[PDB]
C-alpha cells in the first residue's frame, strides 16, 4: 500500500523493504530480498527510501529524504563507483578505499580544484583544503581541518593529501613546500607501527600547521606531537610490531651500517621478537632484502602486503627524505645509533645472585650486549651496570627489568622529540598571520586488553568529538536561535559527562589516580576502588560485572572499569595504570645518561612523580584552545570493514560510526539548517567600495536584497536573520560567487542590482495602484452585495404583508369562477330548485364577504387558510348535495358528465392540498430539527462553561513526563550504541486484547462484524495504530514537501483543547477569514464530513477547480482522519453541524450512490 | 410580452385588489411598494425608474396594460436566488453558516441605499434572528425567497 | 480562481510596504484613506471601517498584511482582471492617451510620496521601456508586472 522503505538489519545495517503491517510501536516489514522473512521494526528506525537506487548525489543534503539509511545508501552507491568522498553540507565523509584509486591524486587533479567552490567539482579532500584556504584568505582567521575517525579510517593519508594540496597549489616552488610533505614519511617511520586495526598506525597525534604570511603564501610549518605511545617500545603484542624504524633500520642498513650498529636479524632483540618479526615487502623487494637480515620466522611465514608500505623501499624512501629535509649523514647516523642503542638495551637480561641478597647480575650473553650498548649510547660499562643493578640500594629482577625498560622508554621518547624538532627546524618561520592546521590524532581504538595508552587515546577522541559537537551543533543552534530561524532543534548526545569524568579535580579519574600515585604505597586496586567510591552513581563509568561482553565480566570490581565514550564502552583493566602514569625516570638513569660522551645523546636529553595524564590534559587543553581560537573544517573518515579488504563495504560498522560520530544528527540538523552564513554588513561594505553612492542609499539589508537577484537566485535558498544572511545547503557555487572580488564582476553585479532595484521601484507603485483598484472594486462588490441584501429584505417584508392575502384570494377567486360555472348547471337542473338557491346565495355571500374582508384590512396567511379550509368543505357540501339531487333529479346527459368532472377536479384539488401541506410541514419540521441542533451546541457550550474543568496541572506533569521519557530514550540510544560496540568487539575477536492484532484484521473486522463492543475497541485500535503511522509519515517527511491535510487545519489544530448520532458537518479547509494567509496553499474547498459513531465514516472535499474526492471507511483510510469527533471540536464549532440530507445531496451529485457501490464492491 | 395566463390572472387580480382610487388606476407611490408583492425584486433605482417612465406622461397614475408591460420587462431581467445567496455569503466572516446580527445591521443600514431601523427590528424579532444565536443565513434566504 | 500566485503575493508585499509607511506591519483606515484619496478615488470612513471589520481578527482596527491580501480576495470575473489592470493604467495615465510621459510618472510619484529627481523618472521610463520608443505602452506594463 505504498513504496518500499528502509528497515534495521544486523549485517548490512539497513535494508530495503515494504510495509505489511502497522503495529503499536513497530512496522512489520517484509524484506523483499529474503521473501517470507519478517520482523517487527521500531518506529524510530524505519525510514523512507529513495525512488531509484542507482542515483548518487555528491552532496547528501541535496537528497530527497534525509536520514541515516539514505546517507548510508548514498555512500554505498558512490563507493562502488570509485568516488569515496561525499559531502554533508560542509563535512566530508571520506570512506577509505584500501587501494590506490588512480587519476584523482595526480597533479592534474590538484590542478583543477584550485579556487573552485565546493560543489562545482566532484567531492574530494582537496576541495576541503581549498575551502579552508578560501575561508582563510577571505575571513582572515586561521583554520583547522580536524580529521577524525576510528583507528584505521584513513586519517594520515587524508592529512598527507591535504598537505600536498596546500603545498603544491599555494607554494611558490621553493624547498619549503616540498619539505612540508616529505617530512611526513620520516615521522611515519619514527612514530607509527602495526596495530591489529591498522598496518601503518599513527601512535602519535600530530598538528601540522602550515603557516601563511599576510600575502597568503606559505611561509613554513610547525609539527607538534601529543602522546607518543611509549609502552610499545618495550612490550609488544602477539601480532603487533614496534615502531617501523627498528625494522627499516634492520632491513635497510648497508654492509658498513650493519657492522657499525652491530645489527642482526630482528628476532635477536628482546624488544622486538615478542611480537611480529616479519617485514613488509613485495616480491621484488622481498628478494631485495639480504638473507642475513630476515628472521627465521619470516621464512616460516612470509611477508605481509600493504597497498602502500614496503620496509626496504621505505628505508630508501626515507633516506632520500632525510637528504631532502637536510639531515646530513652524521645526523642520520646519530638517529640510527640511538635507535640501535634502544634495540640492544633490551637484550641485557638481569639475573639474580645465588644468595637471596637481592644481587642483580647479568648473564654471559648480555656481556657482549653490555659493551655494544655502552659504545652505542656513549656510556661506560662500569657506570651502566652500577646504574642498572642498584638504584646504591640493590634491586630485584623485576625492578631491574623495569629499570631497563624505563631507560629504553625515556631514550626513545626523547629520540622522537629530537626528530620532531629537527623536522620543525627544516622549515622555520619567525612570524606569520594565519595557519591552516590539519589534526591527525590517533583515533578511537579498543582492544581485548586496554591499558593507559588506549585510555588516553580514547580520551583525546572524546574531547575532539565534544569539540565537533560544540562547533557544528551547539554553536550552530545557538547562532540559529539568535537569528530565530525556527529550525527544528535536533538533540545531540552530549559527551560532556565523560570529559568531566576523566579530567575533573578531586572527582576526576586522572586526578584520583594522581592522588593514588602520591601515596607512599601505590596500588592499582586502591585507585580502582577510589574511582568506584567517588563516582558511585555516575552514568558513564561501569564496573565490569555490569558489562555486556563476557570477557570483561571476569574482571571484578576493584581492578578495572568500563567507560561509555561517544563511540561506545571500552573496558580498561586498571592493571599497571599506576606505573604507566609516571614520568619520573629515577635520578640514577638521568645521571647515567647526562654524562654520556656522545654529543647527540647530550643534545637529546638537554631539552618525583609527574603524571603522564596531567601532562596530557594540559596538552589537550592547549590544543583545544588553539582550535577554539580558530575556525574549523571537518573530515570524517570512515573505515568500511574490519578485515582490511578492498571493495568490501559493511553497513553495520559504517552506520555505527555514523551514529557515534554525530554525523546523523548533523544531517537531521542540515535538513533545514543553513551551512553558509554571512553578515549583512560584510556584504554591504564589501560592495560599497565599488557600488555607487545612489544605490547605497538603500538600507544595508535592502542593498543585500537587490544583490541576490542580480544572480537570479531562488527564494528557497536564503533566509535573512537578525544580523546574518544565510544560504541553504547545496548552494555554494553562488555564495562563493557572491564572495568574488573581481572588479569587472562587481561592476556587472552593480549594474544588474541597479536594474533589479529600479524594477522593484516600478513594481511597488504599479502593484500599489492595482491594490487601490482592487479595494475600490471590493467596495463595489460589497455595495452590490448589500443592495441585493436590501432587495430581498424589502421583498420579504412585502411577502408576509400582502402576498399571504394574494395567495388566499387566488384560492377565493378560483372558488368564485367555480361558482360562476356552477350557476349554469344549477339553472340546468329542474328539481328541488329552492335549496340549491339557498346554497348558492350562501356561497356567494361567503365570496363577497371575504373579498371585502381581504380588500379592507390586512390578514395573515393562516387566517385565510382557515377560511378557505372551511369553504372547501362548503364546496364539498355543494358537490354532495349535487350528487343527491342527481340521485333524485334526472338530467342524465347533462348532470352525469358535469357532476363527474366536478368530482375529478375536486379530487385533483385535494391531491394538491395534501401535497402543499406536506411541503409546508416538512419545511417547518426541518427548522424544528435545526433549531434543536443550534440549541444543542449552545447547551454544550453552557455545560462546558459550567464544568470549569482545569488541566493546567495535567499538562504540568505531562511536560515533566515527556522530559523523563526523552531521558530514557537517550539512555536506550546509549545502550544501543554500547551493544553495537560490544558486537563489533566480538566480531573483531573472531476485556478486548486487540493490542496484539494486526492493522489488517482490524480493517476487515470493522467492515463486517456487528458485535457492538467489537468496534468499540476495534475502531479504537485501528485508529490508534493509524495515529502511529501518521506520526511515522510526519517525522519522515520530504523536506521540500509540506504536511498532509487529511482534515482541515482548523480541525486538527484545535488540539489545544483535549455516541451513535450520525452527526454531519461541513467546514472550509481554509477559513475564508484566512484566505490568502495559508503558506501551504495546498487543499482548498469544502470539507464535508459524516461522523458515524465515535469515529469518521465518510468525507468529501469539493475543490474549487477539481473533481471530487469521496472516501468511506473500511476502504480509503489513509486520507480519512483519525481524530475523534471531540478532538475535532465540531460540537464547539458554530454552524458546522449540518443537515443530514444536505451532505447526502452533494454526495449523490458526485457519484454518491456510485462511489458507495464501488465501496460495496471493494 | 408572452407569459403564462395564470400569472396574468394573478397580476390583474393584485392590480384590482389594491385599487384604492377605484377608477381602474394604481397610484405609483403605493404601486411600486406593493408591486414588490410578487417574488420579483426591484431596487430603489428600478422603482425610481419605473416611476419616471410611468410619470413620463405626467399623470402620476398607471393602468393595467402598462403594469403588465412593467412586470414584463421587470421579470425579463431578474436576479438569481443563487446570486442573492452569493451576496449573503460575501459578508459571512468565517464561512460558519452564521453572520452576527450586528454585522448584518451594520451592512443594511450603513451601506448603499439606507435601510431603516424598523425593518431590522422585523428581522431581529419576527424573522427568527437571534441576537445571541447569529442568523443562519441559508435559513433566512430560503424563507426570504420562498 | 480566487487564490493568487506566490509571485503576486510577493509583489503585493512590496505594495503593502508602500502602505505600511512606518513599517510596523499594521495599518488602520487612516493610511488606506490617505493614499486612496490621494490616488483619485473618494471613499468614506464608513465603508473602510466595514472592510477592516471584515478583515479584523481582533477587531483592533489595524490590518495585518495577510488580512490585506484577504481583503483583496473576491469572486472576480474573468474579464475583470483585464478591466482592473486597464483602470490601473488609466490611473497612471491621467490624460488616457495610452502612453505615460515623464510628467505623469512625476505626478504619480509625488502623490505616493517617494521623493524622486527629474532625471530619476526619465531613467524609470527608459528602464521600463523594452521597445525603447521613449514612453511606455500597455503590454510593456504587463511584461514589467510579471517580469
Ligand atoms: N585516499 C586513499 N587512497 C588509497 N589508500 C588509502 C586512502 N586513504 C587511506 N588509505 C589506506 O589506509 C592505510 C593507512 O591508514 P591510515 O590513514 O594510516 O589510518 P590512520 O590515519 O587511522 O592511522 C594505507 O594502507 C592506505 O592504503
Ligand atoms: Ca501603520
Ligand atoms: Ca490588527
Ligand atoms: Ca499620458
Ligand atoms: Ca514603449
Ligand atoms: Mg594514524
Amino acid at each position: 500500500d505504498g513504496k518500499p522503505v528502509w528497515a534495521p538489519h544486523p549485517t548490512d545495517g539497513f535494508q530495503m523493504g515494504n510495509i505489511v503491517d502497522i503495529g503499536p510501536d513497530s512496522l512489520t516489514i517484509e524484506p523483499l530480498n529474503q521473501k517470507g522473512k519478517t520482523f517487527l521494526a521500531l518506529i524510530n528506525q524505519v525510514f523512507p527510501a529513495e525512488e531509484d537506487s542507482k542515483k548518487d548525489v555528491e552532496d547528501n543534503c541535496s537528497l530527497m529524504y534525509l536520514n541515516e539509511a539514505t546517507l548510508l545508501h548514498n555512500i554505498k552507491v558512490r563507493y562502488s563507483k570509485d568516488r569515496i568522498y561525499t559531502y554533508v553540507a560542509n563535512i566530508l565523509i571520506a570512506v577509505n578505499p584500501y587501494f590506490d584509486i588512480p587519476k584523482i591524486y595526480s597533479s592534474e587533479a590538484i590542478k583543477s580544484y584550485q579556487g573552485k567552490s565546493l560543489g562545482t567539482r566532484p567531492p574530494h579532500v582537496f576541495a576541503i583544503a581549498d575551502k579552508a584556504f578560501r575561508d582563510m584568505k577571505v575571513l582572515k582567521m586561521s583554520q583547522s581541518i580536524i580529521v577524525s575517525g576510528e583507528s584505521g579510517a584513513g586519517k594520515t593519508e587524508n592529512t598527507k593529501f591535504v598537505l600536498r594540496y596546500l603545498t603544491e597549489s599555494y607554494g611558490t616552488g621553493q624547498d619549503i613546500d616540498d619539505r612540508i610533505v616529505e617530512a611526513n614519511p620520516l615521522l611515519e617511520a619514527f612514530g607509527n607501527a602495526k596495530t591489529v586495526r591498522n598496518n601503518n598506525s599513527s601512535r602519535f597525534g600530530k598538528f601540522v600547521e602550515i603557516h601563511f604570511n599576510e600575502k597568503s603564501s606559505v611561509v613554513g610549518g610547525f609539527v607538534s606531537h601529543y602522546l607518543l605511545e611509549k609502552s610499545r617500545i618495550c612490550v609488544q603484542g602477539k601480532e603487533e610490531r614496534n615502531y617501523h624504524i627498528f625494522y627499516r633500520l634492520c632491513a635497510g642498513a648497508s654492509e658498513d651500517i650493519r657492522e657499525k650498529l652491530h645489527l642482526s636479524s630482528p628476532d635477536n632483540f628482546r624488544y622486538l621478537n615478542r611480537g611480529c618479526t616479519r617485514y613488509f615487502a613485495n616480491k621484488e623487494t622481498d628478494k631485495q632484502i639480504l638473507q642475513n637480515r630476515k628472521s627465521p620466522e619470516y621464512l616460516k611465514a612470509g611477508s605481509m602486503k600493504d597497498p602502500l608500505l614496503d620496509d626496504h623501499g621505505d628505508f630508501i624512501r626515507m633516506c632520500t627524505a632525510m637528504k631532502k629535509i637536510g639531515l646530513d649523514d652524521e645526523e642520520k647516523l646519530d638517529l640510527f645509533r640511538v635507535v640501535a642503542g634502544v634495540l640492544h638495551l633490551g637484550n641485557i637480561d638481569f639475573e639474580e645472585a645465588g644468595s637471596t641478597s637481592g644481587g642483580c647480575n647479568l648473564k654471559n650473553k648480555s656481556a657482549q650486549s653490555l659493551e655494544y650498548c655502552a659504545e652505542l649510547l656513549g656510556l661506560d660499562q662500569d657506570d651502566l651496570r652500577v646504574s642498572l643493578t642498584t638504584r646504591k640500594v640493590p634491586l630485584k629482577v623485576e625492578q631491574a627489568n623495569n629499570a631497563r625498560d624505563a631507560l629504553a622508554k625515556t631514550v626513545y621518547s626523547h629520540l622522537f622529540d629530537h626528530v620532531v624538532n629537527r623536522v620543525n627546524q627544516c622549515f622555520p618561520f619567525e612570524t606569520s598571520s594565519y595557519f591552516i592546521g590539519v589534526l591527525d590524532i590517533a583515533g578511537f581504538e579498543y582492544f581485548e586488553h586496554n591499558s593507559f595508552e588506549q585510555f588516553c587515546i580514547n580520551y583525546c577522541n572524546e574531547k575532539l568529538q565534544q569539540f565537533f559537537n560544540e562547533r557544528i551543533l551547539k554553536e550552530e543552534q545557538e547562532l540559529y536561535q539568535k537569528e530565530g530561524l525556527g529550525v527544528n532543534e535536533v538533540h545531540y548526545v552530549d559527551n560532556q559527562d565523560c570529559i568531566d569524568l576523566i579530567e575533573a579535580k578531586l572527582v576526576g579519574i586522572l586526578d584520583i589516580l594522581d592522588e593514588e600515585n602520591r601515596l607512599p604505597q601505590p596500588s592499582d586496586q586502591h585507585f580502582t576502588s577510589a574511582v568506584h567510591q567517588k563516582h558511585k552513581d555516575h552514568f558513564r563509568l561501569t564496573i565490569p560485572r555490569k558489562s555486556k561482553l563476557a570477557v570483561h565480566r571476569n574482571i571484578r570490581d576493584d581492578e578495572g572499569f568500563i567507560i561509555r565514550h561517544f563511540a561506545g564502552a571500552v573496558c580498561y583493566e586498571t592493571t599497571q595504570f599506576v606505573e604507566k602514569n609516571n614520568d619520573a625516570l629515577h635520578m640514577s638513569l638521568e645521571s647515567l645518561i647526562c654524562e654520556s660522551r656522545d654529543k647527540f645523546i647530550r643534545e637529546l636529553f638537554e631539552s618525583s612523580f609527574i603524571s603522564v595524564g596531567n601532562k596530557f590534559k594540559t596538552q589537550l587543553n592547549l590544543l583545544l584552545d588553539k582550535l577554539r581560537s580558530t575556525g574549523a573544517s571537518f573530515i570524517r573518515c570512515i573505515k568500511p570493514n574490519l578485515k582490511m579488504t578492498s571493495h568490501h563495504f559493511e553497513g553495520a560498522q559504517i552506520l555505527s560510526q555514523l551514529q557515534c560520530s554525530g554525523m546523523v544528527s548533523v544531517l537531521d540538523l542540515m535538513q533545514g539548517g543553513y551551512p553558509s552564513r554571512a553578515s549583512f554588513h560584510e556584504l554591504y561594505n564589501m560592495y560599497k567600495k565599488y557600488m555607487p553612492d545612489k544605490l547605497a542609499r538603500l538600507d544595508p539589508r535592502l542593498f543585500c536584497k537587490a544583490l541576490f537577484k542580480a544572480l537570479g537566485l531562488n527564494e528557497n535558498d536564503y533566509k535573512f536573520g537578525l544580523t546574518k544572511v544565510f544560504f541553504r545547503p547545496g548552494k555554494f557555487a553562488e555564495f562563493d560567487q557572491i564572495m568574488k572580488s573581481d572588479p569587472d564582476h562587481l561592476a556587472e553585479l552593480v549594474k544588474r542590482v541597479n536594474h533589479w532595484l529600479t524594477c522593484s521601484r516600478w513594481k511597488k507603485v504599479q502593484w500599489c495602484s492595482l491594490s487601490v483598484i482592487k479595494l475600490k472594486n471590493k467596495i463595489k462588490y460589497r455595495a452590490e452585495a448589500c443592495i441585493k441584501m436590501q432587495k430581498t429584505i424589502r421583498m420579504w417584508l412585502c411577502k408576509r404583508r400582502h402576498k399571504p392575502r394574494i395567495d388566499g384570494l387566488v384560492k377565493v377567486g378560483t372558488l368564485k369562477k367555480r361558482l360562476d360555472k356552477f350557476n349554469e348547471v344549477v339553472s340546468v337542473l329542474k328539481d328541488g330548485k329552492p335549496e340549491m338557491n339557498k346554497q348558492i346565495k350562501n356561497l356567494e355571500i361567503s365570496i363577497d364577504t371575504l373579498m371585502a374582508k381581504i380588500k379592507s384590512t390586512m390578514m395573515t396567511q393562516e387566517q385565510i387558510q382557515k377560511e378557505y379550509d372551511a369553504l372547501v368543505k362548503s364546496s364539498e357540501e355543494l358537490l354532495s348535495a349535487l350528487q343527491k339531487k342527481k340521485q333524485q333529479e334526472e338530467e342524465a346527459e347533462r348532470l352525469r358528465r358535469i357532476q363527474e368532472e366536478m368530482e375529478k377536479e375536486r379530487k385533483r384539488r385535494e391531491e394538491d392540498e395534501k401535497r402543499r401541506r406536506k411541503e409546508e410541514e416538512e419545511r417547518r419540521m426541518k427548522l424544528e430539527m435545526e433549531a434543536k441542533r443550534k440549541q444543542e451546541e449552545e447547551e454544550r457550550k453552557k455545560r462546558e462553561d459550567d464544568e470549569k474543568r482545569i488541566q493546567a496541572e495535567v499538562e504540568a506533569q505531562l511536560a515533566r513526563q515527556k522530559e523523563e521519557e526523552s531521558q530514557q530514550q537517550a539512555v536506550l540510544e546509549q545502550e544501543r550504541r554500547d551493544r553495537e560496540l560490544a558486537l563489533r568487539i566480538a566480531q573483531s575477536e573472531a476485556k478486548y486484547d486487540l493490542s496484539k492484532w494486526k492493522y489488517a484484521e482490524l480493517r476487515d473486522t470493522i467492515n463486517t462484524s456487528c458485535d457492538i463492543e467489537l468496534l468499540a475497541a476495534c475502531r479504537e485500535e485501528f485508529h490508534r495504530r493509524l495515529k502511529v503511522y501518521h506520526a511515522w509519515k510526519s517525522k519522515n517527511k520530504k523536506r521540500n514537501t509540506e504536511t498532509e491535510q487529511r482534515a482541515p487545519k482548523s480541525v486538527t489544530d484545535y488540539d489545544f483543547a483535549p455516541n451513535r448520532q450520525q452527526r454531519f458537518f461541513r467546514i472550509p479547509f481554509i477559513r475564508p477569514a484566512d484566505q490568502y494567509k495559508d503558506p501551504q496553499s495546498k487543499k482548498k474547498g469544502w470539507w464535508y464530513a459524516h461522523f458515524d459513531g465515535p469515529w469518521i465514516a465518510r468525507q468529501m472535499e469539493l475543490h474549487p477547480d477539481k473533481p471530487p474526492i469521496l472516501l468511506v471507511a473500511g476502504k480509503d483510510d489513509m486520507e480519512m482522519c483519525e481524530l475523534n469527533l471531540e478532538e475535532t471540536g465540531l460540537t464547539r464549532k458554530r454552524g458546522a453541524e449540518i443537515l443530514p440530507r444536505q451532505f447526502e445531496e452533494i454526495w449523490e451529485r458526485c457519484g454518491g450512490i456510485q462511489y458507495l457501490q464501488n465501496a460495496i464492491e471493494s | 410580452d408572452q407569459l403564462t395566463e395564470e400569472q396574468i390572472a394573478e397580476f390583474k387580480e393584485a392590480f384590482s385588489l389594491f385599487d384604492k382610487d377605484g377608477d381602474g388606476t394604481i397610484t405609483t407611490k403605493e404601486l411600486g411598494t406593493v408591486m414588490r408583492s410578487l417574488g420579483q425584486n426591484p431596487t430603489e433605482a428600478e422603482l425610481q425608474d419605473m416611476i419616471n417612465e410611468v410619470d413620463a406622461d405626467g399623470n402620476g397614475t398607471i393602468d393595467f396594460p402598462e403594469f403588465l408591460t412593467m412586470m414584463a420587462r421587470k421579470m425579463k431581467d431578474t436576479d438569481s436566488e443563487e446570486e442573492i445567496r452569493e451576496a449573503f455569503r460575501v459578508f459571512d466572516k468565517d464561512g460558519n453558516g452564521y453572520i452576527s446580527a450586528a454585522e448584518l445591521r451594520h451592512v443594511m443600514t450603513n451601506l448603499g441605499e439606507k435601510l431603516t431601523d424598523e425593518e431590522v427590528d422585523e428581522m431581529i424579532r419576527e424573522a427568527d434572528i437571534d441576537g445571541d444565536g447569529q442568523v443562519n443565513y441559508e435559513e433566512f434566504v430560503q424563507m426570504m425567497t420562498a
